[PDB]
């Protein structure tokens, strides 16, 4: 088998594989989390220069872990499918042997390991992928939201931003998000996001994807006009 | 799991005031038959110890050469090999007691029960037995097979305690033995006439005997023996 | 230079530079001393520490009833060795009732740290042993290299400054080695040995180390106020 | 030991990207063209032969157009060799799927499973990824006629229309501009055609430097036929649209 | 375990199974739901050996649950089935066979037709409209190829379930503790509380 | 067929004080209707003031032994020289008995000594490692002749106060090592009398915070 | 053995007998057969001694690996099925245990569940388990009501056992009493059958075939 | 490139000093042990405010008489606790009985060098392992990526190490008491860390030998924080 350590420490005390594995994060496409009173929504940035795409069957950028916990990302494709798969198997198993589904941090703290354990295994290289994990533990309404990164580091965030120009949308956020009042309804929440989104995205056409997750496996994906109805009624009291 | 094909009967042996004495008959037999007479199961290793051994024979063969490379092994990177650091009856006792019982535990055993005689670097005497179970016992008589039904009862006549070791010497004890392997080939069918005796003496060292035979038998008693009852002719 | 950046390399004089850069480990390592006589073998240690608020770190390691080494070295390579040193002890005792001699002690020991200079992946041992030690043959001292080179000895001293230490016993020789039942007099030579190897510091309480094995005495360790009779 | 000589092949570049893969994409971008046009009663697969003699054998070839089953079909840009080992396992993984299930194959699990395969190559074991970039065509009773691409990152997606291999860009802007969601079979064949008529590094669009392909469901009520073009077919074709 | 039914009706499939878990000389209880939900439209009853029918029915059902989270889609029953009976196939020829019979109801939601397969530990399947496992068939069978009409309503089919019910409670040896009965039609599955 | 086990036969018996602890056992090993050894001693003392006997089949009882000297050589090793309790020793033991689960050692497991607080305690194992401690217990071939009398001299059972009208129990109550030397050598001259595995000798292991003393006694040889 | 628990208004009621038998030898009239696992969660054991003990005893390890990963105390259903799925591995090997895992939590409530060696697992009220399960079955069913006091429900329990003890051959020694409340386990006391039989065959009246 | 087990001229392992340079850019954790308890504390250090803080979890239990306070990469720590937990518990399976601190710390320090071409290169994490047992009583270890661990009375690991060390070394006395330590680890704390000292962005923690592992709330630590400006304003 191959041994190789691909992932070693240099003179200075870093991993530069794990640090060029955030690089590739950096150039993926942007991906927001926000959660409000009673519920989290994901907000995903979808790059314009790809027309005459199929939008039905191309895989959408958030994905459903369980019924009630979903994942999104930013980074690498293909390594965020091998991250996801292996979370729907844990979340199966999990279910078969406590007889109760995962909570959102355990999902996220398995996730998390298994992004770590490819950061000193022989043979391998890092995942060039960064996750929010969001949803809400069994018989619970208190939302969640998680991050993690390639290094294996996770933790627990009101609201945050991953991806291409998130240094932008973290901005946005850190002034408007007020953790004394987080938004009490869910259009609330929706149009925080899509504003902050707004910030970097270009157009919100089809280049914004918002998915809304609620207590009691209460997951919908906004549909385009429903996105749009937002993107014109910040415009309209931008124009002020 | 195995069956013992030619096979070798009692080794018989005691303890005496100086060291130990040891026995076993020339036969290889295969089942009733009497196939093999040149068969030596006594085997000394080194000058202060002999290994007994009964039961099957292609076993025994085996354990000889694990007797044999032991002493080889021992004489590497080893100047005191010929001297405090040579192999006691001790040593090659518990090494054949590990084999034994490390075979049984793999359910398929070396088909033998063995005695170990010999005499230990501080002048002690060594008697230990051990068999295909791994089982291990010590006492001033040791005997295997038919030996344990009839040699232990004579021999324990001369040794029933410890406190008779000093008090034997090697004439009385030979005496015994000899005497034990004449009445095994009265009662024993798989014994024959001709067998191999061994001292390990603290003083005279080892004196290996081959060749001996069973003599001053008592047989002249059967002319007078007729039919099973009634009979006068 | 080039020839160093792995053990399965020879350098062009015929050198083995990972081996050269192990046995340098030792040299920094605290200084440890070893000396024996007729009836008696003892190990004396130098032990260090990180700062005043920490522990110093203990040198002398005990493989069996009758045997034990002192380090030099990489503490957690000496811990890799006295285990297979333990358990080497341990089978001799199991399957031979034989307490394993000294000198096989340290023919194992050696073909344990040779696999390690021949074959890629691997490293050699970063940690010098002193195993004393009394079997059938009476007492014994030996010094362990992680070049493989194993070497018997009245006496000896490896780590920092340990020439010293090594020049009084060669100078000591004839009148430590008839030390015969008395162990109180052989650590006090062996105390007086490694002071020879001694700068700024000095011999305190919670500093020193001291073990002793012999005719009829197994291998025990003295630490703390029992080690305080021979400052 | 051995490591003086490993080149490596799954690490990250300074700046975050996979050395391999993007060399293998560099070398792809010189594979002849193969576009991918889906319409509302069909999909159409057309290829580019990497510069043909005069002595090839045309009838009896097969480069560009490869079957995985009754349903679903790919076009090939790349290194052949490369592209049948992933061609069999595709094949044998959709059998495997219908044997269990006794239905054929979604098309995107194909298609996913295949682009998990290259992921592999690219994050462990120490070996070149595979220089292969596939344009899927195939159909199943769930989201209907479907077109996908994979490349050697083991990233795919969805399409509408898609070229692979030379000159993608020439081509997608091609496509992007005569496009429309409407469009029926005959209509997506043309398309095709005129594109790689446009973007050929070749003086003339001929027969023999081309394989084609359609899915139709012009077959015999509610079921799909595969039709791989033969060489007289193309001839054909190629006239009635006034190309040649 | 021991009894279970099934019947395929115009609109639903119907099972039954029974509620008494027996060891030795004592009914251990007697309120025992021997089915699981594979998916919203699926539902599969077991019966067999201690221990391997919830072992393997839990097992089916996780990866049942494991493909609808992936594809975000729900197999059909005939799909369900045949991926069930290829895992009994195969572990009839292990090391230990599971020993577990089971019926699999179903609604087709795209052919908008109910299903009943019935498939036995050696992994035989059949698809029928009316299924029994154990020595239930030996009563059930011979009394449905009498009454049972193929389109007949599912009100109907608890009426003929029940003859059922009350012919094996008159002429089975053992106490079985009466059944859970549930349907499984176009709006999911249900259970019938009073029966 | 090969058959792994074998029954060597003999007896042995544990018994607490408040302060003390004793492990009997005969010397006399056998097999089928032959002695094999009048004098091969089968309780032995393990270190950290643990005695330990392992009646059965002698090659098992002689493997466990030996591993379980070997366990408390281990425990010292890798835990800074601690003392091994006897309720730790118990526990051990049950996982070297219950490892070998499916090829069990025929084998009935005594072990004796101080418990933390000082007193006396007996541990005993069955062939496959479930342990209780106790302040009395027989094993081995006449474990079943030795245990009801134990039970009636030692925890006073059946016994109640003269005059009480059966009301009021006897006073349990520690005994002497004087007290239980006696019981323990009339249980094995009782044993002996009407059990043909059992005689020869009988050897005594006590055990006290002092350290572990012998005793030796003669027992008939028939 | 004899082992029962039951489930009332007042938590759950728990309780065994204390023998041990090979073959028809009693081997002990003094063992415990009731694993406390944690303060919450509580494990009866009837069947091999061995096997019941030492997997029991590996039962609560794993729950107290548990409760440090998740930073929860682990429930009774996971508790349950830990034990299930690991004597499934064994299944065939010849393991011989009749467990009952009882205990309380907030998401769960008072619970318990019957596992067995061959796999089975079994959420319910009411268990007997042991070769003198049956006998205990037959007063327990027959004077049981949920609104039973927690005075009431301690001595039925007992009693049951007791019924148990006289009448199986294979159960015997004393009676181990436990209540689990909300609160958690609180034991009730070691109750030698020597003494408690002829003490309830005065008071209650019953056990009229025996000689008094 | 070059070996990841290879020896610098010097005499040390190079992949293991290199991952010491990783623990000095980690947050800063202090522990102190005295006769009435060890006390553990940590640095947060939130890298962004929106970051919920008590999600930062760097100080963790073991058993009930083992806690443990980590720094550097600490997504590192979580085999090497999972590791320490199983040896506790699997410990006391075997024996019926606590672990020695000592001889668990020594059992997280033997994966340490299990690594080359095992795991494909060295912890980037060190471990302050604090606990009692009742042979040598309160403890405090700290276990490193080169296999060595020593005893502390008291010990700082992290970026304001070195600072914080030194100022242990003066106020630390072998008569400390458990208040007068915690006061000293929140003190220390507050000394070396970038951002102001609070409950959100400071934890506590300690272990005795009658309450075992605890760490303690927000709302105890700021009543601590606050006892000690208020007692450092005093004189
Ligand atoms: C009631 C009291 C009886 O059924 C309970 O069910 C109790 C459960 C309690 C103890 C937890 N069960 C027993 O007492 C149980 C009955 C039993 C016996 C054998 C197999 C299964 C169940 N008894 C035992 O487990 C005893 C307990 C000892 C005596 C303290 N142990 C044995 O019988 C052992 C081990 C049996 C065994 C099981 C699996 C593999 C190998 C062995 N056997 C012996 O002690 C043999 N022995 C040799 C000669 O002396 C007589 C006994």
């Amino acid at each position: 088998g191959y041994d190789r350590a691909l992932s070693i420490f240099s003179p200075d005390g870093h991993i530069f594989q794990v640090e060029y594995a955030l690089e590739a994060v950096k150039r993926g496409t942007c991906a927001v989390g926000v959660k409000g009173k009673n519920c989290v929504v994901l907000g995903c940035e979808r790059r314009s220069t790809l027309k005459l795409q199929d939008t039905r069957i191309t895989p959408s950028k958030v994905s459903k872990i369980d019924s009630h916990v979903v994942l999104s990302f930013s980074g690498l494709n293909a390594d965020s499918r091998i991250l996801i798969e292996k979370a729907r198997v844990e979340a199966q198993s999990h279910r078969l042997t406590l007889e109760d589904p995962v909570t959102v941090e355990y999902l996220t703290r398995y996730v998390a390991g298994v992004q770590q354990r490819y950061t000193q295994s022989g043979g391998v290289r890092p995942f060039g992928v960064s996750t929010l994990i969001a949803g809400f533990d069994p018989r619970d309404d208190e939302p969640k939201l998680y991050q993690t990164e390639p290094s294996g580091i996770y933790s627990s965030w009101s609201a945050q931003t991953i991806g291409r120009n998130s240094k932008t949308v973290r901005e946005f956020l850190e002034k408007n998000y007020d953790r004394k009042e987080p938004p009490a309804t869910v259009e609330e929440c929706v149009k925080l996001t899509v504003r902050s989104l707004l910030e970097v995205v270009q157009t919100g056409a089809k280049n914004i994807e918002i998915t809304v997750v609620k207590p009691d496996s209460d997951i919908v994906a906004l549909s385009s006009e429903e996105i749009n109805q937002y993107v014109t009624q910040i415009e309209q009291e931008k124009q002020e | 799991t195995q069956q013992p094909i030619v096979t070798g009967t009692s080794v018989i042996s005691m303890k005496y005031d100086n060291g130990v004495i040891i026995a076993a008959d020339n036969l290889g037999s295969y089942g009733s038959l009497l196939r093999f007479n040149g068969v030596e199961r006594l085997i000394p290793v080194g000058d202060n110890t002999v290994v007994g051994i009964s039961g099957d024979i292609s076993d025994m063969q085996h354990i000889e050469r694990l007797l044999k490379d032991l002493v080889t092994e021992n004489a590497y990177d080893n100047p005191l090999a010929d001297a405090e650091e040579a192999l006691e009856p001790s040593y090659i006792f518990e090494y054949l007691a590990t084999v034994m019982y490390q075979r049984r535990s793999k359910m398929n055993p070396l088909w033998n029960a063995i005695i170990v005689a010999g005499v230990q670097s501080n002048g002690d005497q060594f008697l230990r037995y051990v068999n295909l179970l791994g089982v291990t016992y010590s006492s001033p008589t040791l005997a295997t097979g038919f030996g344990a039904h009839m040699a232990n009862p004579l021999l324990r006549k001369v040794v029933d305690r410890e406190s008779d070791i000093p008090k034997t010497t090697v004439q009385v004890a030979e005496e015994a033995i000899v005497n034990a392997m004449r009445v095994l080939y009265y009662r024993d069918a798989r014994s024959s006439r001709n067998f191999s005796l061994a001292i390990i003496d603290k003083n005279t060292g080892l004196t290996f005997k081959k060749n001996l035979q069973v003599e001053n038998m008592k047989w002249d008693f059967a002319k007078d023996i007729k039919g099973y009852g009634t009979q006068k002719i | 230079n080039n020839y160093d950046g792995d053990t399965v390399t020879f350098s062009p004089t015929g050198r083995l530079f990972q081996v050269e850069y192990a046995l340098e480990a030792i040299k920094q390592g605290s200084v440890t001393v070893g000396l024996r006589s007729n009836t008696h073998a003892v190990l004396v240690a130098l032990k260090r520490n990180a700062d005043e608020l920490s522990s110093y770190q203990k040198k002398i390691i005990k493989c069996d009833e009758h045997m034990g080494l002192s380090l030099a070295g990489l503490a957690p390579d000496a811990r890799v060795l006295s285990n297979y040193l333990r358990q080497q002890c341990n089978y001799s005792s199991l399957v031979f009732n034989r307490k394993l001699a000294v000198e096989r002690a340290g023919h194992l020991l050696c073909d344990k740290a040779q696999k390690n200079t021949q074959s890629y992946g691997g490293r050699p041992y970063g940690v010098g042993l002193l195993i004393i030690g009394y079997d059938k043959s009476g007492a014994h001292l030996l010094e362990f290299q992680p070049s493989g080179n194993v070497t018997e000895l009245y006496g000896t001293a490896i780590g920092a400054r340990s020439q010293g230490a090594k020049t009084y016993l060669e100078r000591t020789l004839d009148t430590f080695i008839k030390i015969d039942g008395n162990p109180d007099e052989l650590i006090k030579a062996g105390v007086e040995a490694i002071s020879q190897s001694l700068r700024d510091e000095s011999l305190t309480v919670d500093n020193l180390s001291i073990a002793i094995v012999g005719k009829d005495t197994p291998f025990t360790i003295y630490d703390g106020e029992a080690v305080a009779k021979y400052i | 030991g051995s490591r003086r000589y490993d080149s490596r092949t799954t690490i990250f570049s300074p700046e975050g990207r996979l050395y391999q893969v993007e060399y293998a994409l560099e070398s792809i971008s010189h594979a002849g063209t193969a576009i991918g046009i889906m319409a509302s009663d069909g999909i159409v697969l057309a290829a580019e032969r990497k510069v043909t003699s005069t002595l090839l054998e045309q009838d009896t070839s097969t480069e560009k157009l490869y079957k995985l089953n009754d349903k679903i079909a790919v076009a090939v840009a790349g290194l052949t060799a490369d592209a049948e080992i992933l061609i069999n396992t595709a094949r044998i993984h959709a059998q495997n799927y219908l044997k269990t299930y006794n239905e054929d194959i979604p098309v995107e699990i194909l298609v996913r499973r295949l682009s998990d395969i290259k992921q592999g190559y690219t994050q462990h074991g120490g070996l070149r990824p595979f220089g292969v970039s596939f344009i899927y065509a195939g159909y199943d009773d769930r989201y209907g006629y479907q077109l996908y691409t994979s490349n050697p990152s083991g990233n795919y997606t969805g399409w509408k229309a898609i070229s692979v291999g030379a000159n993608t860009s020439a081509a997608q802007t091609l496509l992007q501009m005569d496009y429309k969601d409407d469009m029926k079979v005959d209509d997506a064949i043309e398309l095709a055609l005129k594109t790689l008529s446009k973007t050929t590094d070749s003086s003339a669009l001929t027969y023999d430097r081309l394989e084609f392909a359609t899915i139709r469901k012009g077959a015999n009520d509610g079921e799909v036929y595969q039709k791989i073009f033969k060489p007289q077919e193309i001839k054909d074709i190629l006239v009635k649209t006034g190309i040649t | 375990m021991d009894i279970i039914l099934g019947i395929r009706v115009q609109d639903s499939v119907i099972l039954a199974s029974s509620k008494a878990v027996t060891r030795g000389i004592s009914v251990l209880k007697d309120s025992d739901d021997k089915t699981r939900q594979l998916s919203p439209h699926t539902l599969m009853s077991f019966a067999g050996e201690a221990g391997d029918t919830v072992q393997f029915a839990e097992y089916i059902q996780a990866n049942i649950q494991l493909y609808s989270i992936r594809e975000d889609y729900e197999l059909s029953p005939q799909a369900v089935s045949s991926f069930v009976r290829q895992e009994l196939a195969k572990s009839i020829r292990s090391r230990r066979p599971y020993q577990v019979n089971v019926l699999i109801g179903g609604y087709d939601k795209k052919k908008n037709k109910p299903e009943l397969y019935q498939i036995d530990y050696l992994g035989t399947k059949v698809e029928l409209p009316y299924g029994a496992h154990g020595y239930s068939g030996f009563y059930t069978f011979s009394l449905l190829d009498h009454h049972y009409r193929p389109d007949m309503t599912t009100e109907e089919g608890l009426d003929l379930l029940k003859l059922c019910v009350q012919e094996l409670e008159k002429r089975m040896p053992m106490d079985f503790k009466g059944v859970i009965v549930k349907i499984v039609d176009k709006d999911g599955i249900r259970q019938v509380d009073d029966f | 067929q090969f058959n792994p086990y074998g029954d060597n036969g003999g007896t042995i018996l544990g018994i607490a004080g408040e302060d003390f602890a004793v492990l009997a056992g005969d010397t006399r090993n056998i097999t089928d209707y032959s002695i094999n050894s009048r004098y091969e001693p089968k309780v032995f003392d393990c270190g950290d003031n643990i005695v330990m006997s392992a009646n059965g089949f002698a090659a098992d009882g002689d493997a466990l032994v030996k591993r379980f000297k070997n366990s408390v050589k281990w425990y010292h090793f890798d835990h800074n020289d601690k003392k091994l309790s006897i309720n730790s020793a118990a526990r051990n033991i049950q996982h070297l008995l219950y490892g070998k689960r499916f090829f069990p050692y025929y084998v009935h497991t005594i072990i004796a000594g101080l418990d933390e607080d000082g007193k006396g305690a007996v541990y005993s194992f069955d062939p496959v490692g479930s342990y209780e401690r106790e302040q009395c217990r027989a094993g081995g071939a006449a474990a079943s002749l030795i245990m009801p009398f134990l039970d009636n001299q030692v925890n006073f059972k059946n016994q109640y106060e003269p005059g009480t009208n059966g009301k009021v129990k006897k006073p349990l109550k520690y005994l002497s090592v004087e007290e239980v030397i006696k019981l323990v050598r009339d249980s094995f001259t009782s044993a002996t009398e009407r059990h043909i595995q059992v005689g020869d000798g009988l050897e005594i292991l006590i055990v006290t915070k002092d350290g572990v003393r012998k005793e030796f006694y003669e027992l008939k040889r028939d | 053995t004899t082992t029962l628990a039951f489930r009332f208004q007042g938590g759950i009621i728990v309780a065994v007998d204390s023998r041990a038998t090979a073959g028809n030898w009693v081997a002990s009239q003094t063992v415990k057969k009731v694993i406390e696992i944690n303060p919450f969660l509580l494990g009866t054991i009837a069947g091999g001694a061995a096997d019941c003990q030492f997997w029991e005893t590996w039962l609560g390890s794993q729950c107290r690996l548990h409760e440090l990963r998740e930073k929860e105390r682990i429930s009774v259903a996971a508790a349950s099925k830990i034990l299930s799925n690991l004597v499934y591995q064994y299944k065939g090997a010849g393991l011989s245990m009749g467990t009952m895992i009882c205990g309380y939590t907030r998401k769960e409530g008072p619970t318990i569940y019957y596992v067995d060696s061959d796999g089975t697992r079994l959420k319910g009220d009411i268990f007997c388990v042991g070769s003198g399960q049956t006998f205990a079955y037959g007063v327990l069913d027959s004077n049981y009501k949920w609104d039973l006091s927690v005075e009431d429900a301690l001595y039925l329990g007992k009693r049951s056992i007791l019924a148990a003890a006289h009448r199986d051959a294979y159960s015997g020694g004393s009676v181990n009493l436990y209540h689990v409340t909300e609160d958690g386990w609180i034991y009730h006391g070691n109750h030698d059958v020597g003494e408690l039989f002829w003490k309830v065959k005065e008071e209650e009246g019953s056990f009229n075939n025996v000689i008094g | 490139d070059r070996g990841v087990s290879t020896f610098s001229p010097e005499g040390r392992l190079f992949q293991v000093e290199y991952s010491l340079e990783a623990i000095k850019l980690g947050s800063t954790a202090i522990g102190i042990a005295t006769k009435e308890g060890v006390v553990l504390g940590v640095e947060k250090r939130a890298t962004s405010p929106l970051l919920e803080s008590d999600s930062i979890e760097k100080i963790v239990e073991i058993d009930r008489h083992i806690g443990c306070a980590m720094s550097g990469l600490t997504a590192d720590a979580r085999s090497m606790i999972e590791h320490a937990r199983t040896a506790a518990v699997t410990h006391n399976l075997y024996y019926d009985e606590d672990i020695n601190v000592e001889s668990l710390t020594q059992s997280v320090c033997d994966l340490a060098l299990r690594f080359g071409e095992l795991m494909s290169r060295p912890f980037g994490v060190a471990l302050l392992i604090a606990g009692h047992d009742a042979d040598d009583g309160y403890q405090l270890f700290h276990a490193e990526p080169s296999g060595t661990f020593y005893r502390y009375n008291a010990k700082a690991i992290g970026s304001g190490s070195e600072g914080a060390q030194a100022e242990l070394l003066n106020e630390w006395h072998s008569s400390l008491t458990l208040k007068e330590a915690e006061l000293l680890v929140l003190k220390i704390l507050k000394q070396v860390m970038e951002e102001k000292l609070d409950e959100n962005n400071a934890q506590l923690s300690c272990i005795t030998k009658q309450d075992g592992f605890k760490i303690y709330d927000n709302e105890k630590t700021a009543e601590l924080i606050k006892e000690l400006k208020e007692k450092e304003a005093a004189e």
